[PDB]
């Protein structure tokens, strides 16, 4: 068998035949491992909600970091008011990541003249089209493009490598028109 | 290993993705004059009317409703009650938080200064109209004044009996205690 | 002059654009509180 | 997260009611899958093409009839859908059969996803810790200060979202439902689109139903199943 | 000279509308060839969007030329099955037709004002 | 593809006041023929002339609009109106909207003087 | 012998016991960095590959941004449907918004999909209560209706459209709902009126009127100023101090 099923009558939680009649029914049925699908008194919701013991055990669960009552600041478990900001980048601050660098990989001029290089750019002062095209091959080719020549592609957070079940294992036999990835 | 143009290796697909190949008339495991008797003596058709006739001999599933109720749990959300305390004085303050949260601001309050000098209303309304029974309402009040009932048997022949004022609920709740001190001790602890 | 009259294609009433009044306006600084973020906005009722 | 935590005796009528549910699934499926009618009434019906069901915005079954397999649990689980097995079907021919092959594939795999999680509910809370986001316990609000303060503005004022925009979305049972979101550091929201996939199904009827009698309409709209209070939205 | 896409009859792949393409790399070939043509053409050199297109079409013919089976080419390039790549190819010559009447590389035609693109992040406005 | 509607014209947002006058002027064509179909469709207790009345006023309404982009928004609009009217979209009462004055009249007092809008507090 | 009369009773089978819950504490915006910067580098390559249109990008936890003008939407997304390394074929959505304080009021978004490489991008205009905006009706058929509800909403004119008509609002309603200007209540409301024999619109009056509750709004900062998660290759050079 599989880890999916069959499995017969007496651990179903339905309400069956009993006698005579289960030999009966297991002989009429298509498939007598099927149920009458009506639950078992004694078990289904018993003991009844409002009378449940666990109601006067009960306390309200926690995690331990966070019910720590001495080391544990807020402000070290506050999410939300370190939220990433919404960056914007319009073609000026573009082009002065080209026409410059970054601070990974900075090709900038020390001192003032550096300030008002980048002053320059802040201000209409070179354009993008400009500094696309006094970009050297090493720009381009590795910090616009990929290193192998390449645009990037779409990224994906979390990749899903697809896979398909055959046969067996398959929810559907091979004739239906349906399959099954994983 | 790989170097993708305008790909990936999730993108590409799957091993075995390409069907093989609709099966023709030929290549066919099943005598032709067998799937004529299942197509003339409708084989599949028998096989769910006796599936169908199996259900004949079965229990029933119907309950009698005015005899015989269905479940109802104490998280449940039908009519609206004011309690009391034991010493028979009301519980709400006027806090006013039932107010606030209602989404569809059903409740209106005004109150004032009791001549004993406390915190009490002189109006209370919900209009059952407006309530889509949320539960908010019994979650915010913080002394578990209004509560919500598991009646729903509380329709009307007209639309002025479901304005529901202060006497109105307050009677409802000095009904409805011993059902409401039942879900209270079984849904506090949760909530 | 040349400012749109989009009020014709607002598909809005008229009377608001003969009769009523309106206000423009910051919310004035409380006094029951000590706090200014509900001002710095332009309201208009 | 969630409002209160499971009550005591749930997991166990679950497993109950789940042992018993697959037989009554298969009692469906007898009267319908191999039947004639139903494929009379469903084979090359609704019929839809893979680059068809991209432009016109579809998703869930109607694009996994298609032979595209796309399923956000998998794609991009949100909850604790990579945490758990399961599998997503998907058919060749694009027409009513396979999406109800699809959907009954589907009813089968949730019953599987329901029996592990019943198997694995961990302890802990249900709700986040910050109790100026979630309200607190009631033992507290009646005990401590700073939580009765919190009760009070999240039950009068509310929470305080950052400002920003969102469309996040899933893999409801109808397709890909979702919400574009704005916020403008206020406890209200600015704006909140509810994108509904049986708009685009319903858009879709037209290029769908061209060319089919009316008892295929009806399985075509069957086929969506359109709850229409989406699709006014 | 005229070429074939998409088979919308025939044996079908596991896709609905798409079908098995009878000798597909010569269309891929030719289809490549004819976009870096227009390309080599009616672009400039300096154009990131030449360059990329390029070397992807480039990259994805060598890949048409060294491999033979239909498999390894989908298993190399990852863009679906080889059927849908003819359909990329054309959707890309397609685009770059249209490029070169549109001038994307050009400078910014319009520039937006200062009011446009502020959301709510100024620290003193509410 | 999904096509269009039955009397469904593309959105085109004229350059020139010189067309936009002529795109206007066969839309009022259109309405004037059609009057009787929307007396027809939909149950009517009065004239064909009282509708052609209450069309020419609607035009009247916006004859000075000298902004072309809102005429444009204007002829738009009126198109999509047509296309309910003509195709049996709307009934009966969306229709008699446009129609108050046809309705029996409203009371006795309708105030027109300060003195009365002062007693029924309306000035 | 067995049978469901002398199935187990799993009510008392021995249930699970933890002593402490251990949840390790962590920021949900630590898991999207490398992801972030991703989406920066493809879009620098999108803004240098389209540099006529693209006015400006933002990036915010795995979610793109490209601001474009109504001119650029069939151009733009010519190249977001067709080009290889973005196959953003499927149409999620279009949106419009209400900005009163800017010049150009509205701001159309459109939002995409590629199931190809997985990954969503939006796409955002502008445009006014008589400026309209191109329809991408032509490459997706699926923004007719879109469309005609953000016409129907807030105005909004989809030029090129072939069938542009309300879609939500009642047959002869006059007016844009999601507009701020338009009352939440509207301006009219209908009733049977036993004379004519007709249900008839009458101007709005309500028997408990709206009661807002925002004038309750804090009064101190709530959530103070972010994080940057800015990846240091997109960050304006420091330049050194000497
Ligand atoms: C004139 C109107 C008179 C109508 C009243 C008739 C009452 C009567 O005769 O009772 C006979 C009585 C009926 O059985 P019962 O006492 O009511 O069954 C109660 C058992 O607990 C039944 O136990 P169960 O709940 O598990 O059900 C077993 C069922 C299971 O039935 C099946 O699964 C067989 C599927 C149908 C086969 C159809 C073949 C025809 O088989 C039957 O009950 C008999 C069905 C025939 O005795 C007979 O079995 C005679 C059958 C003829
Ligand atoms: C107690 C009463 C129980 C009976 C209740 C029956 C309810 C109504 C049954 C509905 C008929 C089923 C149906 O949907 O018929 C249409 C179906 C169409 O199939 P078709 O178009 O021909 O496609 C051919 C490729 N397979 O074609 C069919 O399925 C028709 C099948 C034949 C219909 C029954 C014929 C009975 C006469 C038997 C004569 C036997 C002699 C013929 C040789 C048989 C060889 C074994
Ligand atoms: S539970 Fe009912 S009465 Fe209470 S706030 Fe909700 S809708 Fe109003
Ligand atoms: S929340 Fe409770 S105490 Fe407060 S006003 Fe409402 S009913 Fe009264």
């Amino acid at each position: 068998m599989l880890p999916g099923g069959p499995v017969p009558v007496f651990k179903k939680y339905t309400v069956g035949s009993k006698g005579i009649w289960e030999k009966l029914r297991v002989l009429l049925a298509i498939a007598p491992n099927r149920s009458t699908g009506n639950p078992i008194v004694p078990l289904y919701r018993v003991p009844t909600p409002g009378s449940r013991p666990e109601a006067n055990v009960y306390q309200d669960p926690s995690s331990y970091p966070t019910n720590d009552i001495a080391e544990n600041p807020y402000w070290k478990r506050d999410h939300r008011r370190a939220y990433p900001q919404t960056a914007f980048f319009d073609q000026k601050t573009v082009t002065g990541l080209l026409e410059l660098g970054s601070e990974a990989t900075p090709r900038i001029a020390d001192g003032e003249a550096g300030t008002k290089a980048l002053a320059n750019i802040a201000n209409g002062g070179v354009s993008f089209t400009q500094a696309l095209g006094k970009s050297s091959k090493d720009v381009i080719y590795g910090e616009v493009l990929t290193v192998n020549g390449l645009p990037p592609v779409a990224p994906t957070l979390a990749p899903k490598q697809w896979k398909i079940i055959e046969g067996e294992a398959a929810i559907y036999p091979k004739g239906y028109p349906c399959r099954t990835f994983h | 290993i790989n170097i993708y143009a305008g790909g990936s290796a999730a993108a590409a697909p799957p091993a075995g993705f390409r069907i093989h190949r609709p099966a023709t008339w030929e290549e066919s495991e099943e005598g032709a004059l067998s799937k004529a008797t299942k197509y003339f003596l409708l084989a599949e058709m028998f096989r769910g009317l006796y599936v169908v006739l199996e259900q004949f001999f079965r229990a029933p599933y119907t309950i009698y409703y005015p005899f015989e109720k269905g479940p109802v749990s104490p998280r449940f959300r039908g009519e609206h009650a004011l309690r009391r305390y034991p010493s028979g004085e009301e519980r709400c303050i006027a806090c006013k938080l039932c107010e606030a949260i209602c989404p569809a601001l059903a409740i209106t309050i005004d109150a004032e200064e009791r001549i004993d000098g406390s915190r009490r209303t002189t109006k209370y309304d919900i209009d059952m109209t407006k309530c889509i029974y949320c539960g908010y309402c019994q979650e915010s009040c913080p002394v578990d004044a209004i509560v919500e009932t598991p009646n729903v048997e509380y329709a009307t022949e007209t639309r002025e009996e479901l304005l529901y004022n202060k006497e109105k609920l307050l009677a409802n709740g000095d009904k409805w205690e011993l059902e409401l001190q039942y879900a209270l001790d079984a849904d506090a602890p949760y909530r | 002059d040349n400012v749109p009259a989009h009020e014709i294609v607002s598909g809005a009433p008229a009377e608001l654009s003969r009769n009523r009044v309106v206000r423009i306006y910051q919310q004035a600084k409380p006094a029951t509180q000590s706090g200014e973020y509900g001002t710095f906005a332009w309201r208009l009722d | 997260g969630v409002s209160q935590d499971l009550p005591a005796g749930l997991l166990d009528d679950i497993y109950m009611w789940a042992t018993q549910f697959g037989d009554r699934l298969d009692e469906i499926e007898e009267l319908l899958t191999d039947n004639r009618i139903w494929k009379l009434r469903t084979v090359n019906i609704g019929t839809v093409t893979a680059q068809d069901a991209l432009n016109l915005g579809l998703s869930g079954p109607m694009l996994r009839g298609s032979g595209i397999p796309f399923d956000i649990r998998k794609n991009a689980p949100y909850d604790a859908y990579d945490k758990v097995d399961f599998d997503v079907p998907v058919g060749m021919n694009g027409d009513c059969y396979d999406r109800y092959l699809i959907r009954m594939a589907e009813f089968r795999q949730s019953l599987r996803i329901i029996e592990q999680c019943c198997n694995d509910m961990p302890a802990g809370a249900v709700k986040v810790e910050d109790f100026k986001i979630n309200s607190p316990p009631r033992n507290l609000m009646k005990e401590d200060m700073e939580a009765l303060i919190h009760h009070f503005l999240l039950y009068t004022k509310g929470y305080s979202v950052p400002p920003g925009e969102t469309y996040t979305a899933i893999e409801a049972p109808k397709g890909e439902m979702g919400v574009y979101v704005v916020s403008d550091g206020s406890e209200r929201p600015y704006k909140c689109k509810i994108r509904a996939p049986g708009f685009a199904h319903l858009g879709a009827f037209d290029h769908i139903a061209r060319g089919h009698f009316l008892p295929d309409a009806v399985a075509i709209i069957g086929t969506m199943d359109l709850v229409f209070g989406e699709v006014d939205r | 000279q005229s070429v074939l896409v998409q088979m919308r009859e025939g044996t079908p792949i596991g896709l609905t509308g798409i079908y098995q393409h009878p000798n597909p790399r010569p269309a891929l070939i030719a289809l490549y060839e004819a976009t870096l043509k227009e390309l080599q053409d009616k672009h400039p050199k300096d154009s990131v969007y030449r360059q990329s297109i390029e070397n992807l079409t480039a990259h994805r013919k060598q890949i048409v030329e060294d491999n033979e089976v239909s498999e390894v080419i989908e298993n190399k390039i990852g863009a679906g099955l080889i059927e849908e790549v003819v359909i990329q190819a054309h959707e890309e010559l397609e685009l770059a037709k249209k490029m070169s009447e549109w001038k994307p590389w050009e400078e910014l035609e319009e520039k937006p004002l200062e009011d446009q693109w502020v959301y709510f992040n100024k620290k003193g406005v509410e | 593809a999904i096509i269009a509607t039955a009397f469904a014209e593309t959105v085109k947002f004229s350059g020139s006041k010189q067309e936009l006058q002529k795109r206007t002027l066969a839309l009022y064509r259109q309405f004037l023929r059609g009057a009787p179909t929307f007396a027809d469709l939909y149950e009517v207790q009065f004239s064909i002339p009282t509708i052609r009345t209450k069309i020419r006023q609607e035009f009247e309404r916006h004859r000075f609009v000298d902004d072309l982009s809102i005429q444009n928004v204007l002829y738009a609009k009126g198109h999509m109106e047509y296309q309910e009217c003509i195709n049996f979209w709307k009934q009966q009462a969306q229709f008699l909207k446009y129609f108050p004055e046809e309705d029996d009249i409203q009371g006795r007092h309708q105030p027109s003087n300060f003195v009365d809008k002062f007693l029924k507090n309306r000035a | 012998a067995p049978s469901w009369e002398n199935i187990k009773d799993i009510r008392l089978d021995p249930k699970v016991h933890v002593d402490e819950v251990y949840e390790p504490i962590v920021n949900p915006a630590d898991r999207y960095l490398q992801h972030v910067s991703d989406l920066h580098q493809y879009a620098k390559y999108i803004m240098a590959a389209l540099p006529k249109y693209i006015q400006g990008f933002s990036v915010w936890k795995d979610e793109l941004t490209l601001h474009v003008a109504p001119s650029a939407v069939i151009p733009v997304t010519t190249f977001l449907r067709d080009n290889t390394s973005t196959q953003y074929k499927s149409i999620i959505d279009i949106t419009a918004v209400d900005y009163p304080s800017r010049e150009n009021r509205f701001e159309v978004v459109y939002n995409f999909l590629s199931v190809r490489h997985n990954s969503r991008i939006r796409l955002k205009t502008y445009a006014t209560e008589v400026t309209p905006v191109p329809s991408i009706t032509c490459l997706y058929e699926g923004a007719n209706w879109f469309e005609r509800e953000a016409y129907d909403m807030y105005g909004v004119f989809f030029e090129g459209h072939p069938d542009l008509r309300r879609i939500m609002t009642d047959y002869g309603f006059e007016g844009h709902p999601l507009r701020k200007d338009f009352p939440l209540t509207g301006y009219t409301e209908v009733r049977w009126d036993e004379e004519k024999r007709r249900v008839v619109y009458e101007p709005l009056e309500l028997t408990q009127a709206f009661r807002n509750f925002s004038a309750g709004s804090t009064a101190w900062e709530p959530v103070g100023p972010g994080r940057d998660d800015r990846p240091d290759s997109f960050k304006l050079p420091t330049p050194k101090p000497e």
